[PDB]
Formats: C-alpha cells, structure tokens, sequence
C-alpha cells in the first residue's frame, strides 16, 4: 500500500482542446499519463506530476478519428511487479469532443432579407503549422442553426445552414435578435453546442 | 469573457466559451495553459531519453549501445561495429 | 502457433529448435554464438542429458537445405526459484558445446538492458512470437516456422483471466477473442519487440490455458527480470554435469 489508483478518470474536450481529469489529490504519491489507440504503442505524459489533470491534445489532434485509451499510473513519491493504474473511458475525439460556443461574425440588411454570418471556429488541430477551423474537419457533418426573432415575436424562428452563412427573410421596419447553435446531427452524444452571445441590430 | 484573466502563458491564445476556456498554444508549449515547455524534458523515461537503444539518467543525457554497435557522434544513434550484430535481419536487411 | 503465418526462410533467424534424442522438444532464442534462452518446463522430464542438442538456421523440419547448424547442449542453467511442474520463473540458460557461426540464416537477437526493457520495450504494443508447434489446441505441431504478431497486457488487465495466477515474473500477451496464440511446443520460443530498427527480447513462451482460448492469453515469461542473472552466468566458468540449478536473485 505505498500508492493509491487513481480514479473518476474523466475526458474534458472542446474543439479537441482535450484534458484528462482525475482523483485524488497527490498524497505521497506521483502521477504519470499514458495515452494509446486500440493497436498503438503507449505514448507517456505529464511525468511524475502532482497535477490531477493532463492535457493530451497534441496526441488525438494525430488522429481525430482514432480511438483513444488512456491510463494514469501511480508512483511512490522519492521511490520512482507494476505500478498500480486505472484505465480510462473509450475516448473518439471526431465523435464526442464539445462544439465550442459559437460566435456571430456579421450580419448585413438589404431590403427583405439578412445575412448573418458565422466566424469559422479554429479547432485545436494542427496541420502544416496552423489550426483548421471546425469545418475543415467536419465538413458537411456540421450544421449552423439560427434562432431569430423581434420585440413581437411570440416565439423564435430557425433558420439552418450547411455552411457558415443564413440568408432569411424578414419584417421592412423591425429589428431582430439573433443566435447560433452547432450541431452534428450524425452525432449520439454531445449533439449540440452551446447558444452564441446574443447580437441585435 | 473569462479570458480577461489571460490564462493562456507563453504567447498562447485565449478563446472564450460558456463557462470557462480553451487555449491555443504556440507549438513548443502545451497543457491547459499553455504552461509545460516540451523542450525540458529530456528524460529515459520519456521516449526512450531520444536514445536510438540504451539511455541512463539521473538529471538522453548518456544514450549508450548494446555490444556489437557504437555510439555515434549525435550522441544518440548506434551503429554495427560487427557484420553480424544482434537484433537484425540480414536477408531483409540487405 | 494458432492463427499465425509461416516465418520466410531467414526472417526469424534467432529462432532455435531443440531435439532430445532426434525427438521435437521446444523452442529456444540465440542471444550470441554460445548461449541460447529457453523455458525451464521443457526440461523436466530429459532422461538423458548427452543427447540434448540446439539446432539452428532450421526452416522445414521435413527438409534440410544446408543452412542448417546443430551443436549439442553442455549445459543447462535454471533458476533455483524454478519449480518443476509449476509456472514461476520458467526460464533456462542453455550453453553450447560450441558457439555457432553466424550467417545471413543465424542470427542473434539483442538481450537488452533491465531499464530499457522495463522503460521502452514493455510499451511498444506489438511483439512476434515464433515455433514449429501446434496450429490448433491439441492439434498437430508444424513441419515450417510459424510466427505471430500478438499485442502486450498489462497485469492488472490480465488479471480477469487468471485471477491470481500471473507473478511479477510474467506478462500476458495475445486475444480474449480466441484466435491467435503460441501453444504447445512453442516453449522457449522468443517474444520479440521491435524499437528503433532492431529487434529484442522480452518474452518466452511459457503458459497458457488450452491454445487461442475465448476469455484467456498466451502467458510469456518476463525477461526483463532475469537480465542481470543471465549476464552473471554467462561470466561463470562451466561445471561439470549438464544441469545447474543457478541460485536466483
Ligand atoms: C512447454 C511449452 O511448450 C508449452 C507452451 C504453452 C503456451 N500456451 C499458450 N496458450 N500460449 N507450455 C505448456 O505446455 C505448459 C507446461 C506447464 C508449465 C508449468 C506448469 C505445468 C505445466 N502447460 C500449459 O501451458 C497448459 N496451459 C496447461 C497449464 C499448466 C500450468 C498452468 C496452467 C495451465
Ligand atoms: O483556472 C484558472 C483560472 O484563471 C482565471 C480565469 O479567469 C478562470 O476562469 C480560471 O478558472
Ligand atoms: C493566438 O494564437 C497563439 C497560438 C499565438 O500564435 C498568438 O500569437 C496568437 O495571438
Ligand atoms: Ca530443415
């Protein structure tokens, strides 16, 4: 009993920002992360840490599609036939990491119609040293929903969009609230992200 | 926005969500914030100490080879010293 | 080996055959030109210890192409800590008459250092396990070399298996599905990992529960533990008598 396992391993991942959560505080003890796919060799992180967490996104952003296993070990502290561990859920980053809160770039008014614009969100993947935007990685999988409305609207309309621009229809002399939300409609988990700030004209 | 605390250390880049934040790295750092420098960590247990065989600490950082081999001037690569040294395969080899 | 593909002639060229009176006994890996690791289980029944012999450069045990080299076994080494008829430490130093001479058909495979293999090897998932012995549980052993591409466990995940029964002198490696596996006849074999272009040993063929078993793997003896005993022995001049109980640590 000169260590503890570590447990309640927990993934916290948006927009493939990706950290390992765990328990306990340290006590006498020393944490070392392991991260894997289903055939791959183990790749070591955060060695010999008091941190409860370990950021592991340059690993899945390798392979947003793999899936990943992860495993913390416990060390004895100042005594660096295995160390006692715990595993991980399963984790597919393309298919469960949250869709950040969207943003509103623009919106422009001409005559009856507006559009409204959405800023393509940078994801934390990696390619030829610069970040893709969440639609260079989902591509069609990822559709914007617009929720608008007025002072008198007795409920808010939706709009949808494959890309990252609504062109609707409204109302000559009124101005309108309007808000974004991601969604993966192939997804079964984490379908949807949060509702964007809210811009009015 | 809960950036305005700045989080991201070393150049990285602050982007607000709901309730907290993420941070965009420069491409020598990592971590939640940005905070672990990839480049002080030359170790045996990480990677094998960049050793292409044996590797010791303790502070590679002394990258050693098994009989057969040598060391060479890198520092880390080991090459055969004999025509037939341990571990490979002459008919694929050649 | 169960679910694995015949090993090209030369591409598992630390591979040894060993024979008791012209009888197929076991497996065995060349570390160099005089000293061979195999399981100290094959040996529990030889009668007659003179006609023990390590034949290397095999392929076709139904043919012989000349690449063929025998030599005949002077001697044994076995940990004290070993228990006929039992799992722990089975692992065995054999020593030959004569080294052998390498060639493009015999080769050894590295030992490697302790904290290497500890560190670095016991990582890399995948490993080749190689034999001339049963295709199936209780079937017929090989006539060409088979060999085996199985990943590694940790203990704690083995342990479901075989509750109680893997040491710290042990490892799991293969399928729960039951498809793949080393079997008998496999015992002494090398499990070998490749890192870096070269290639080491980690593991023999020690045990397993039938062959390919749903539920269950092939258990391989762990040799990063027996590092520093196999390169004292291999500094100790010979005895006489062919088995030596060498003490352990
Ligand atoms: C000696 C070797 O040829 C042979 C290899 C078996 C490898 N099997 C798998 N699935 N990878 N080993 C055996 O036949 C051993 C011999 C033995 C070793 C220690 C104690 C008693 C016998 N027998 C087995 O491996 C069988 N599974 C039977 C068994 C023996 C002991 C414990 C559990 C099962
Ligand atoms: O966790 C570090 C803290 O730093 C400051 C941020 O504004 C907080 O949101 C954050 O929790
Ligand atoms: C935000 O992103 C990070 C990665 C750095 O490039 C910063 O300079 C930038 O403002
Ligand atoms: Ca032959």
């Amino acid at each position: 009993t000169n260590t503890v396992a570590a447990y309640n391993l927990t993934w916290k991942s948006t927009n493939f920002k990706t950290i390992l959560e765990w328990e306990p505080k340290p006590v006498n003890q020393v944490y070392t992360v392991q991260i894997s796919t289903k055939s791959g060799d183990w790749k070591s992180k955060c060695f010999y840490t008091t941190d409860t967490e370990c950021d592991l996104t340059d690993e899945i952003v390798k392979d947003v599609k793999q899936t990943y296993l992860a495993r913390v070990f416990s060390y004895p502290a100042g005594n660096v036939g295995e160390p006692l561990y715990e595993n991980s859920p399963e984790f597919t980053p393309y298919l469960e990491t949250n869709l950040g809160q969207p943003t509103i770039q623009s919106f422009e008014q001409v005559g009856t119609k507006v559009n409204v614009t959405v800023e393509d969100e940078r994801t934390l993947v990696r390619r030829n040293n610069t970040f893709l935007s969440l639609r260079d990685v989902f591509g069609k999988d990822l559709i914007y929903t617009l929720y608008y409305w007025k002072s008198s609207s007795s409920g808010k309309k939706t709009a949808k969009t494959n890309t990252n621009e609504f062109l609707i229809d409204v109302d000559k002399g009124e101005n309108y609230c309007f808000s974004v939300q991601a969604v993966i409609p192939s997804r079964t988990v984490n379908r949807k992200s949060t509702d964007s700030p809210v811009e009015c004209m | 926005d809960q950036c305005a605390s700045s989080p991201c250390q070393n150049g990285g880049s602050c982007k607000d969500q709901l309730q907290s934040y993420i941070c965009f790295c420069l491409p020598a750092f990592e971590g939640r914030n940005c905070e672990t420098h990839k480049d002080d960590q030359l170790i045996c247990v990480n990677e094998n100490g960049g050793c292409e065989q044996y590797c010791s600490d303790h502070t590679k950082r002394s990258c050693r080879c098994h009989e057969g081999y040598s060391l060479l001037a890198d520092g880390v690569s080991c090459t055969p010293t004999v025509e037939y040294p341990c571990g490979k395969i002459p008919i694929l080899e050649k | 080996i169960v679910g694995g593909k015949v090993c090209p002639k030369g591409e598992c060229p630390w591979q040894v055959l060993l024979l008791v009176n012209g009888a197929q006994l076991c497996g065995g890996t060349l570390i160099n030109t005089i000293w061979v690791v195999s399981a100290a289980h094959c040996f529990d029944k030889i009668k007659n210890w003179r006609n023990l012999i390590a034949v290397l450069g095999e392929h076709d045990l139904s043919e012989h192409d000349g690449d063929e080299q025998s030599r005949r076994v002077a001697q044994v080494i076995i940990p004290s800590t070993y228990v006929p008829g039992t799992t722990n430490h089975d692992i065995a130093l054999l020593r030959l008459h004569q080294p052998v001479v390498l060639t493009d058909h015999v080769v050894p495979l590295c030992l490697p250092e302790r904290t290497f293999s500890e560190r670095t090897l016991a990582f890399v998932r995948f490993s080749l396990v190689s034999g001339w012995g049963q295709l199936l549980d209780r079937g017929a052993t090989a006539l060409e070399l088979m060999v085996l591409n199985v990943p590694r466990l940790m203990t704690q995940d083995c342990e479901a298996s075989y509750p109680g029964k893997i040491t710290e002198y042990m490892f799991c490696a293969g399928y729960s599905d039951g498809s793949k596996d080393s079997c008998k006849g496999d015992s002494g074999g090398p499990h070998a990992t490749h890192y870096r272009g070269t290639w080491y040993l980690t593991g023999i063929v020690s045990w397993g529960q039938g062959c390919a078993t749903v539920g269950h793997f092939g258990v391989y003896t762990r040799v990063s533990q027996y590092i520093e005993w196999l390169q004292k022995l291999m500094r100790s001049e010979p005895r006489p008598g062919v088995l030596l109980r060498a003490p352990f640590p």
